[PDB]
Parts: structure tokens; C-alpha cells; sequence
């Protein structure tokens, strides 16, 4: 919340659009270039997105951005054009079309790896709208976008949803959650980042032991290497030399893990009876990623149960860092770290804003120089005619 | 061969596999 | 499955009469 | 005749008469016919064991290594021959087939003492 | 050759020109070209069927631009690895992407030509190059955090003896040959394998046409 309001967004974006173009003229020039099958400058598009007055013209913006990303120059979309489109959505609805072009991703090719994600997220927080902010969290994680502490802003959000979770999670949901715990948590500053790492590693560990290792890394920015529970227990081993864990939810979730891993073993018909889909097709199409020497994780269960029982006896007795709530404590943390990080972003984002204008200026200059050269050579060939 | 390598092959050619063979007999006997 | 956006009508009849 | 591509090679031409084979080791273009035109004759190999129980192989070693030195390619059986001669290391496939042969003799030995019982 | 009455075949030229033209104009977009029918395992364009051993890897894994289309800059400076390499070689094998030039006729944007710099079995090549076998489905992308875990390489020396015996007859020929010219030295003749180094078959070949020197 503090980010958006204290950043002075609207003033800068109002200050940005200098171009003075027309929508129908750009649409006809574009449609022409796609008809004759030729490329299109990123300039024409940035203009077309700058000049939108309406929801209908935002529809038209969507269409021409699509039909642009399917054109030879699709790698030439700059940051300021993406920015224009996001801000235009902020002018109108902001909560539908930006999310739709982010979830579409590949087709429209917005890919705003930037403070823009932070911006969108804040404009969700102000207005509530939880679920859509959640999906946007997932897409910011899929693009692995965090060099910015949108992480905390997102970690915050995810952990909100982490309390908002009481439900039986399916395969893909468990995966999504594990990934949104892991990739967003990079945080060395606090215990909460570390215990959310534990949460994630645990969830993904469940995913692995229950279905398959392939289920985990399939489309996700995760690693195919089988050890995951071991990575979590490694983060719990880091506590011998280090102060903090947050460590209530580490307890609760790793308890659910230990409980499903336990329960699956004595009861075969209770736990494992749930997959009936195709036995012959799955036995014939059966593939094994894991080696024979690799020591399948399912055979290491007596050690895991020990470590979580050994380590949890150490941590609470040593670190004494048991949190009374993860949700609230994390909320306080990132709300505390928020303002200074804002104050650091304001300095940079501004210099970017001037840079983008410098680039647009240079490019329009090149457009003009080219057109004038073409007109001079055209007059030179039209006034005095020599051709073979 | 090393066992890691044998298992590695086993992963590669799985289901298309054949019975692993040991050392060749030193000298060859007659009928 | 994805359905591409329908063809736009961008005409402003106030600018060109 | 003019070809599109293909390399110089050392192979066996098959001369002979029905049931009595004979081979002319030969450096030839790759794309030309087996018994046909060649660049240079290198040796001969007679597969059928003679009066003294010998298979005669003849190799013009000087010229052979002249052509190998121009990057001619060897046929698997010429490889096997040179290797047998000791002008090349044994071809891995000779060794392997030898081993397989040994294991067949072994399993027929056991099957023999199993059937005798 | 030259016989004084020789006729001037015109159409010989016409067909060359026209064929080259209809080749350039009808030159297929690789979007439709490598397009694959996953049920029958058959290319529509070429009518070709895929080899039995590649089936599973085709169903279960993703081609390069399928993992590069959802990357922000279209994945520049990113590290990419291949499933096959991961199974065969325990030392790191990756491609670092220099250029990427997708093919846009594709509705799902799954196809295109790529470039970069290659590290194979930990050794690094110093040049940019066009990547080979993009269309294959073996491709995998390594995450940003794990990047420095894969690029981590334990450098080990090579233990294969630099020299080996000549083969039995050849050794004899050399021995006798030097006895003939009056060289008495009984020092064993040795064959030097330094330049006999060859890359394993997995190593990708350069698609770039050779400059003749
Ligand atoms: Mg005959
Ligand atoms: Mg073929």
C-alpha cells in the first residue's frame, strides 16, 4: 500500500505522453504493413498504446500488440511501451486485461520484468481483489522476476493466502504453492524467508513422494535434482550457527508431510488407492528418471522422521525462534522494510523514465532522417530519369 | 565396467534391455 | 485453448467526416 | 564417370566363380560398382584354405599407407584383415565376436553335460 | 564438349532460374516444417515418421522455443541444458544464449533459430555459434538460483597415456627399417596420441558454413 501512494505514480505517467498522434492513421498504417507482409517499428506501437482514450481502444491496443508479437520485430518491444499499456489499463479497469495479457504471456509478449509488477500488485492491494493478485504473484514467480523486493510485497501476499488456505490441495495446487514459497523467498534478512523456504521445500517434497519428480520441475523454474526434503533439512542445519527460524508453520507443514509419509506406509489401501486412471497404459508408458544407485527418497523415510524430530528439538531449544503467527510476523516485517526500499526505487525508476524518452527521441530522429533521404533521392530520380 | 555406468545404460535403454553378461570364459572347450 | 482477439473497428467519424 | 560426391575407399572386389570366391583388395571411388573401375589394386585375399591350409592374403603395404595417408576409408572386412595381419590394432568387433563365440561354446558345454545326464 | 554444330539449349537455363525462384518463394516456414502429430508420431510436411527411441522424449519433454517464449527478453544471457546430456554426462553441459530469432508464423510461437556460446563437459568454447537441434524435444532451462550450482565445475586432469605401442607388424617394420640405416638405438618406437583427440558423438556440430583458407 505504501509503495503506490507514496511513490507519486499518476503524476509521472501523466507527465510521460508527448507524442500527439491519431489512432485511425496508425491502425491503417499497421494494417497496411501486415497486408503487404512487412515489418513494423516498435515506435508505431508505443504511439498507438500512448493515444488510447477508451475501453474499445484498449481492446484495439490488445489486438495490435498480439498481431505485433506475431511479427518479425517481436523482440523489439521496449519497457516504456509495456509501461504505457499497464498505465492505460490503470486508467480504465486495470484488474482484468493486464492480468489476461500476463496470464496469456507468450501471445501478447508484455513480459514486464520491472517495478511495474510491484505497481500492479499495489493497485491490487489498495482495491482488495485477492485471487487476481494471487495469480499475478504466480506469473511474477514463473518469470522469476525478483531482483526487486516485490518479493516481500509478494511474500506478504502469498503468506496472506497461506493463512487463507484451508482446503485439500491437488497436485498442481500444491506445486504452485511450493514454487510461490520457494522462488519468492530469497530472504536472508529474516527467519520468515527461511521458514517459508522450508514450507515450499516441504510441499514440493510431498509432490515428489506422492506422484513424481517430473510433476515438480515440469513447467516450473525448479531443478530436476531429486533432493528437496534434504534442502529443507539443510536450511534447518544452518541453524547451528544462525539465530532465527519462523518455524511454527515449518512445524505444522512438515508435520503434515511426516504424517502422510507415515500413514502411506502401514495403510496401502487407504493412502495409495486413489489412482485408477489407466493401469496398462501407465505400465507400458512407464518412464524412470531416477537411476538404480540413486537411492529413491521413499527409502530414506526413517532418517527424515528422525531429523525433523531431532532438529525441531534443537531449534526450539536453541534458536527459541518459534513464531506465534507467520502471517502477522511476516506482514510486520515487510511493512517495516517497505518504506526505505520505496525510497531506493524512486531514484532509479525516474532515471529509467528519462532514458526511455531519450530513446524514443533518437528513434523519431532516425525516422525523419530516413524519410528525408528517401524524399531527396525520390526527387533526384523523378526530376532526372535514368533507368537501364 | 563401473556400476554407475551400467545403471546409466540401464536407464537409457530401459524395456529394450537384454540379460547382462559377465566375464568371457578364458579358454574355449570342445564338444 | 486460446481464442485470439476479434478484428477492431478503430474508426473515429469525428476526425474524418 | 562423373559423380556428385563420395570418397576414396579400400574395399574388396569380388572375383571368383560360383562357390569359389576370391577377392581383389582395391582402392576405388566409393560410388562406383563393386567389381568395376578402380583407382589402384592393393592386394588379394583368397578365402578358401589351400593345399597347406592357408588363406593367402597379399598386401602392398607401401601403397596401402600411401592411400590411407590421402584419407581413403577402409571397409570393415579390410579393417579386419589388416588387423589380423598386425598392421592395425585388432578391430574391436573381432574381439567382441571372439568373446561371444566363447560364451556360446560355454553354454553348449553346459547343455551337453545337462543332456548327457 | 565442342562439336561445331552444337545446339544452343535455352530451356536448360530457364528451368534453372525458374526452379531457384520457386524454391526461394515457396521456401517453407519452419513453423509448419517441424510440426508434429503426437498421436501418429508423423510429420505432416515431410510425411516422415520418428524413430522408435525418440518417442517417450517427444511426449514428455519440451523443445527450445517452448521454454524460450515464456522468458521475458525471450531469454538472453540464460543458460540452457539438454536432457540427453544430463543423463549421459555428469559434468556440466549448457548453452548460453546470445541471439534468439523466433518464427512468428507459429500460432503458439514454438519455433525458431538460436545462437550462443557452448560449454560441453565443463570445457568452454570462446565463440558465438548457431545452436543445433533446437526442434528436438530434449531441452530444459536452468533457474537463476541454480545457475551458479550448474556453472560450478570441478576441474580434473586427463589420465589417458600420451603414447601407445605401434601395432605388432608396424613396430617390426620400423625396427628393421632403422636397423638398415645403421641406427642402433633400442628405444621403443611410440605412437603419439596428442592429436588423436576426438569429441564424443554427443558434441554438437557447427551449422555454420566453412570459410575456405
Ligand atoms: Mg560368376
Ligand atoms: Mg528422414
Amino acid at each position: 500500500c505504501l509503495l503506490s501512494a507514496a511513490y507519486v505514480d499518476s503524476h509521472k505517467w501523466e507527465a510521460r505522453d508527448k507524442e500527439d498522434c491519431h489512432l485511425a492513421d496508425l491502425a491503417s498504417l499497421m494494417d497496411k504493413t501486415y497486408e503487404r507482409k512487412l515489418p513494423v517499428s516498435s515506435l508505431t506501437i508505443s504511439r498507438f498504446v500512448d493515444n488510447i482514450a477508451s475501453r474499445e481502444d484498449i481492446d484495439h491496443a490488445e489486438y495490435y500488440l498480439y498481431k505485433f508479437r506475431h511479427s518479425p520485430n517481436c523482440w523489439y518491444l521496449r519497457d516504456w511501451t509495456i509501461h504505457t499499456w499497464i498505465r492505460q489499463c490503470l486508467k480504465y479497469g486495470a484488474q482484468d486485461k493486464a492480468l489476461y495479457t500476463l496470464k496469456n504471456k507468450v501471445q501478447y509478449g508484455i513480459f514486464p520484468d520491472n517495478y511495474t509488477f510491484n505497481l500492479l500488485m499495489d493497485y491490487f492491494i489498495k482495491k482488495e481483489n485477492y485471487k487476481d493478485a494471487l495469480s499475478v504473484v504466480f506469473e511474477i514467480m514463473m518469470q522469476e522476476a525478483f531482483e526487486v523486493p516485490s518479493t516481500q510485497l509478494l511474500s506478504l501476499y502469498v503468506l496472506y493466502h497461506c493463512l487463507a488456505e484451508k482446503t485439500d490441495l491437488s497436485w498442481e495446487e500444491e506445486r504452485n504453492f511450493g514454487a510461490s514459497l520457494l522462488l519468492p523467498g530469497l530472504k536472508q534478512k529474516n527467519s520468515v524467508g527461511l521458514s517459508s523456504q522450508l514450507y515450499g521445500y516441504a510441499l514440493l517434497g510431498k509432490v515428489e513422494l506422492q506422484q513424481g519428480l517430473r510433476a515438480v520441475y515440469c513447467n516450473m523454474p525448479l531443478l530436476w535434482q531429486p533432493g528437496y526434503l534434504h534442502r529443507a533439512l539443510q536450511v534447518m542445519e544452518k541453524v547451528a550457527s544462525s539465530p532465527e527460524d519462523g518455524q511454527l508453520c515449518g512445524e505444522a507443514l512438515d508435520v503434515l508431510d511426516r504424517v502422510l509419509k507415515a500413514v502411506t506406509a502401514p495403510a496401502q489401501g487407504t493412502s495409495e488407492e486413489q489412482p485408477q486412471e489407466g493401469e496398462e497404459s501407465q505400465r507400458s508408458e512407464e518412464l524412470v528418471e531416477q537411476l538404480d544407485v540413486e537411492e529413491t527418497e521413499q527409502s530414506k523415510l526413517p532418517q527424515y522422521l528422525e531429523r525433523f524430530e531431532a532438529l525441531r528439538s534443537k531449534l526450539q531449544a536453541l534458536g527459541k525462534v518459534e513464531s506465534e503467527s507467520l502471517l502477522t510476523l511476516s506482514t510486520q516485517l515487510a511493512k517495516a522494510q517497505l518504506p526505505t526500499c520505496e525510497a531506493e526505487d524512486i531514484a532509479v525508476y525516474e532515471q529509467r523514465l528519462q532514458q526511455w524518452h531519450g530513446e524514443r527521441v533518437r528513434l523519431i530522429q532516425r525516422e525523419q532522417e530516413q524519410r528525408e533521404r528517401a524524399r531527396q533521392d525520390y526527387e533526384a530520380r523523378r526530376a532526372a530519369k535514368a533507368s537501364a | 565396467p563401473p556400476e554407475r555406468e551400467l545403471s546409466r545404460l540401464r536407464r537409457l535403454y530401459q524395456g529394450r534391455l537384454r540379460e547382462e553378461s559377465g566375464p568371457p570364459p578364458e579358454l574355449m572347450p570342445e564338444v | 485453448a486460446f481464442q485470439p482477439p476479434p478484428k477492431p473497428v478503430i474508426v473515429d467519424k469525428r476526425r474524418p467526416q | 564417370r562423373a559423380y556428385r560426391g563420395g570418397h576414396l575407399t579400400i574395399r574388396l572386389a569380388l572375383g571368383g566363380c560360383t562357390n569359389r570366391p576370391f577377392y581383389r583388395i582395391v582402392a576405388a571411388h566409393s560410388k562406383c560398382p563393386r567389381d568395376g573401375r578402380f583407382v589402384e589394386q592393393l592386394g588379394s585375399y583368397d578365402p578358401l584354405p589351400n593345399s597347406h591350409g592357408e588363406k593367402l592374403v597379399a598386401l602392398n603395404f607401401d601403397r596401402i599407407r600411401h592411400w590411407i595417408g590421402c584419407g581413403a576409408h577402409l571397409s570393415k572386412p579390410v579393417e579386419k584383415l589388416l588387423g589380423l595381419s598386425g598392421f592395425y590394432p585388432l578391430h574391436p568387433m573381432m574381439i567382441t565376436n571372439a568373446e561371444r563365440l566363447r560364451r556360446k561354446r560355454a553354454r553348449e558345454v553346459l547343455l551337453a553335460s545337462q543332456k548327457t545326464d | 564438349m565442342a562439336r561445331k554444330k552444337v545446339r544452343p539449349r535455352l530451356i536448360a537455363e530457364l528451368a534453372r532460374r525458374v526452379r531457384a525462384l520457386r524454391e526461394q518463394r515457396e521456401r517453407p516456414r519452419d513453423s509448419q516444417r517441424y510440426a508434429l502429430d503426437y498421436e501418429t508420431m508423423m510429420r505432416p510436411h515431410s510425411g516422415n515418421r520418428l524413430p522408435m527411441r525418440a518417442w517417450a522424449d517427444v511426449r514428455h519433454e519440451s523443445r527450445l522455443l517452448q521454454l524460450l517464449n515464456r522468458l521475458p527478453l525471450f531469454g538472453l544471457g540464460r543458460l540452457v541444458t539438454r536432457k540427453s546430456w544430463l543423463w549421459q554426462h555428469d559434468e556440466p553441459c549448457y548453452w548460453r544464449l546470445t541471439r534468439v530469432r523466433p518464427d512468428y508464423a507459429a500460432e503458439n510461437l514454438d519455433h525458431g533459430k538460436a545462437w550462443g556460446i557452448l560449454t560441453f563437459k565443463g570445457k568452454t568454447e570462446s565463440e558465438a555459434r548457431e545452436i543445433e537441434q533446437v526442434m528436438y524435444h530434449d531441452w530444459r532451462l536452468v533457474p537463476k538460483h541454480e545457475e551458479e550450482a550448474f556453472t560450478a565445475f570441478t576441474l580434473v586432469p586427463e589420465d589417458t597415456p600420451l603414447s601407445v605401442p605401434y601395432p605388432p607388424l608396424l613396430r617390426a617394420m620400423i625396427l628393421a627399417q632403422r636397423q638398415k640405416y645403421g641406427d642402433t638405438s633400442t628405444e621403443e618406437p611410440m605412437l603419439n596420441l596428442e592429436r588423436a583427440r576426438i569429441d564424443p558423438w554427443d558434441y554438437p556440430a557447427k551449422l555454420e558454413a566453412k570459410t575456405k583458407t
